[PDB]
RNA sequence: ACGGGGAAUCAGGGUUCGAUUCCGGAGAGGGAGCCUGAGAAACGGCUACCACAUCCAAGGAAGGCAGCAGGCGCGCAAAUUACCCACUCCCGACCCGGGGAGGUAGUGACGAAAAAUAACAAUACAGGACUCUUUCGAGGCCCUGUAAUUGGAAUGAGUCCACUUUAAAUCCUUUAACGAGGAUCCAUUGGAGGGCAAGUCUGGUGCCAGCAGCCGCGGUAAUUCCAGCUCCAAUAGCGUAUAUUAAAGUUGCUGCAGUUAAAAAGCUCGUAGUUGGAUCU
């Protein structure tokens, strides 16, 4: 007897067939335009939005006023909303069907960022967010797969410690200044 | 069988020592890489042989 | 087993008690009193996790056994006495 | 930014009867002693086999 | 045809199980005879003695001498025949030494060119094969 | 074969697992019998017998780790003879004492989560698209790479003041100082005939050695062995053996078959079982 917690979970699900030429050339044009680091990073993504698809189409069996249709519809496209992934005027549960694994990818920080203007590229983003030169809100991130809040779009600034911000210079600058 | 003849080819082959080269980009750097080469600059194969 | 019990584990504790998984193994089994223990309300677990008048068990202790609580009119010195229902 | 607990105490006696023995201690208001949970274990049980007061002069 | 009624569970469940018993893995898995049978007793390794150094002449149409080793078994005294894998791999191995020996992958079927030989080693002495053969671990000494 | 709560797999139905921290049961080497007590047929209580085993002056005396560490043995198969009652609780005559319950560190690629191994600019091309010049060409508009071409900018990983944490510590978090150019602060594990993504490249061997889950390769020009180079799959992980689920509509209730591929009893009677025609406001 211990004090301790077991709870835990696997992120993602590895493809049936290991080498389908089709879907071996689709993964690698996502993780080249997002600028991901391994296929283990699109098939979590895909993860996510497979059960969110499945808690639809077992809510879509329900009558259209059930009262857990009701309740777990509305907080499913609110959830769904509030990140930024679906619309506001497109609250039906129809309309969740529609999604891809784009509209996913695009919320994330690394690629948010980028987006900004902060970063010279997606991979000067991943760089950027990983060396800790990035802040939400006055707090630093440093997790380049932060989905982005849309009510959190207006916030991602440098961190104020940091060279590019109003902080003092790295270790080079200061060592080559000192070089003389 | 006679059991005399084992490891026969794997000592007869001559030695060659491996030529070295530059290291290879390792994550992220190594799959830009590969998108690179086959997507956004390009009936064969990329182990094709003249 | 060949007489009575005298703990109380965390996870078969009365749910309405709203004790959290990682604070420990054991909870406060309640004493034998006007109350059941699967419908009462131990002095600690009031004291402590809902008024927060105390940070630990110890203090529960210090704060009863200077004869400050009076459950309908009497002191009760007990940590794990079974308050109840109209108390 | 930090974030931590407080205590204000209306004086030094109630400090002294209230605080945990290791919050003292690190004011410097309490000392422990210097002894081992062995030590003691292994000195309760050599007393267990004397009877009398010959129980206090063992070692 | 098959019956078809509301009270027809009892039939059903027991031509079930009456025919589950032609389905020879069935059989095979829940009979027990092929558990006494079996050398290793249930176990995916096991480890054994080296008594001899064969070799075995395989199967038409190839011609060649695959290299085994006979085992006995420590836990239950049973005498085996384990194939010798790779490149001259066998010159690794020494009569009385200890080895590791597993299955050689279809789950008690022999495999390929090799006759009869259920068998592989894994490691001689506490070291295994692959470092042996890579060049990364010596025979003690 | 301890039983449930439950776990894996999964279109729907289903199949398999559950010694294991929660609930109930049972036992303390094997049987049996008791004393005390509210409660025990108690074993960190006693009395015998059976099996082991300890000290001895040989008269005698003392035993029970399926408690926490630890040792032997058995094996394919599993961690420290560590610190503490500070937390959660329990016991007592008790606000004060005790608790290998419990907590904290150590070992720990069982398994699960996050996430480094580089980024940018200027050059000049194999160059590429894109605009104009029919064409030569201009390209400062946008892009990829041998870049053994230049260039400073940024950062941990480490070393290490201090604070913080804590019963006392360690770790994480926070912070001074030092800390990065290219054989380095160097990513691995399996493969390249098909299934199945990726070389009839070059050298050696010559039905030998060996590969190969299956088909198959190897007999002097081997797409398959042994190596070099190159290539591709996942990636701080990746091979192998074994049990098991799906695949298996190859156990078929949903949902299979029985003329010739496996298969309808030689034929009829007949009890249990299964099934049973209209018809009532
Ligand atoms: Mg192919």
């Amino acid at each position: 007897p211990v004090a301790r917690s077991w709870v835990c979970r696997k992120t993602y699900v590895t493809p049936r067939r290991p080498f389908e030429k089709s879907r071996l050339d689709q993964e690698l044009k996502l993780i080249g335009e997002y600028g991901l680091r391994n296929k283990r990073e699109v098939w979590r993504v895909k993860f996510t939005l497979a059960k969110i698809r499945k808690a639809a189409r077992e809510l879509l069996t329900l009558d259209e006023k059930d009262p857990r249709r009701l309740f777990e519809g509305n907080a499913l496209l609110r959830r769904l909303v509030r990140i930024g992934v679906l619309d506001e005027g497109k609250m039906k549960l129809d309309y969740i069907l529609g999604l891809k694994i784009e509209d996913f990818l695009e919320r994330r920080l690394q690629t948010q960022v980028f987006k900004l203007g902060l970063a010279k590229s997606i991979h000067h983003a991943r760089v950027l967010i990983r060396q800790r030169h990035i802040r939400v809100r006055k707090q630093v991130v440093n997790i380049p797969s932060f989905i982005v809040r849309l009510d959190s779009q207006k916030h991602i600034d440098f961190s104020l410690r940091s060279p590019y911000g109003g902080g003092r210079p790295g270790r080079v600058k200061r060592k080559n200044a000192k070089k003389g | 069988g006679s059991l005399a003849r084992a490891g026969k080819v794997r000592g007869q082959t001559p030695k060659v020592a491996k030529q070295e080269k530059k290291k290879k980009k390792t994550g992220r750097a190594k799959r830009r890489m590969q998108y690179n080469r086959r997507f956004v600059n390009v009936k064969k194969g990329p182990n094709a042989n003249s | 087993a060949r007489g009575p019990k005298k703990h109380l584990k965390r996870v078969a504790a009365p749910k309405h008690w709203m004790l959290d998984k990682l604070t420990g193994v054991f909870a406060p089994r309640p004493s034998t009193g006007p109350h059941k223990l699967r419908e009462c309300l131990p002095l600690i677990i009031f004291l402590r996790n809902r008024l927060k008048y105390a940070l630990t068990g110890d203090e529960v202790k210090k704060i009863c056994m200077q004869r400050f609580i009076k459950i309908d009119g009497k002191v009760r010195t007990d940590i794990t006495y079974p308050a109840g229902f109209m108390d | 930014k930090t974030t931590g607990f407080g205590m204000i105490y209306d004086s030094l006696d109630y400090a002294k009867k209230n605080e945990p023995k290791h919050r003292l201690a690190r004011h410097g208001l309490y000392e422990k002693k210097k002894t081992s949970r062995k030590q003691r274990k292994e000195r309760k049980n050599r007393m267990k086999k004397v009877r009398g007061t010959a129980k206090a002069n063992v070692g | 045809g098959k019956c078809r009624g509301l009270r027809t569970a009892r039939k059903l469940r027991s031509h079930r199980r009456d025919q589950k018993w032609h389905d020879k893995q069935y059989k095979k898995a829940h009979l027990g005879t092929a558990l006494k049978a079996n050398p290793f007793g249930g176990a995916s390794h096991a480890k054994g003695i080296v008594l001899e150094k064969v070799g075995v002449e395989a199967k038409q149409p190839n011609s060649a001498i695959r290299k085994c080793v006979r085992v006995q078994l420590i836990k239950n005294g049973k005498k085996i025949t384990a194939f010798v894998p790779n490149d001259g791999c066998l010159n690794f191995i020494e009569e009385n030494d200890e080895v590791l020996v597993a299955g050689f992958g279809r789950k008690g079927h022999a495999v390929g060119d090799i006759p009869g030989v259920r068998f592989k080693v894994v490691k001689v002495a506490n070291v295994s094969l692959l470092a042996l053969y890579k060049g990364k671990k010596e025979r003690p000494r």
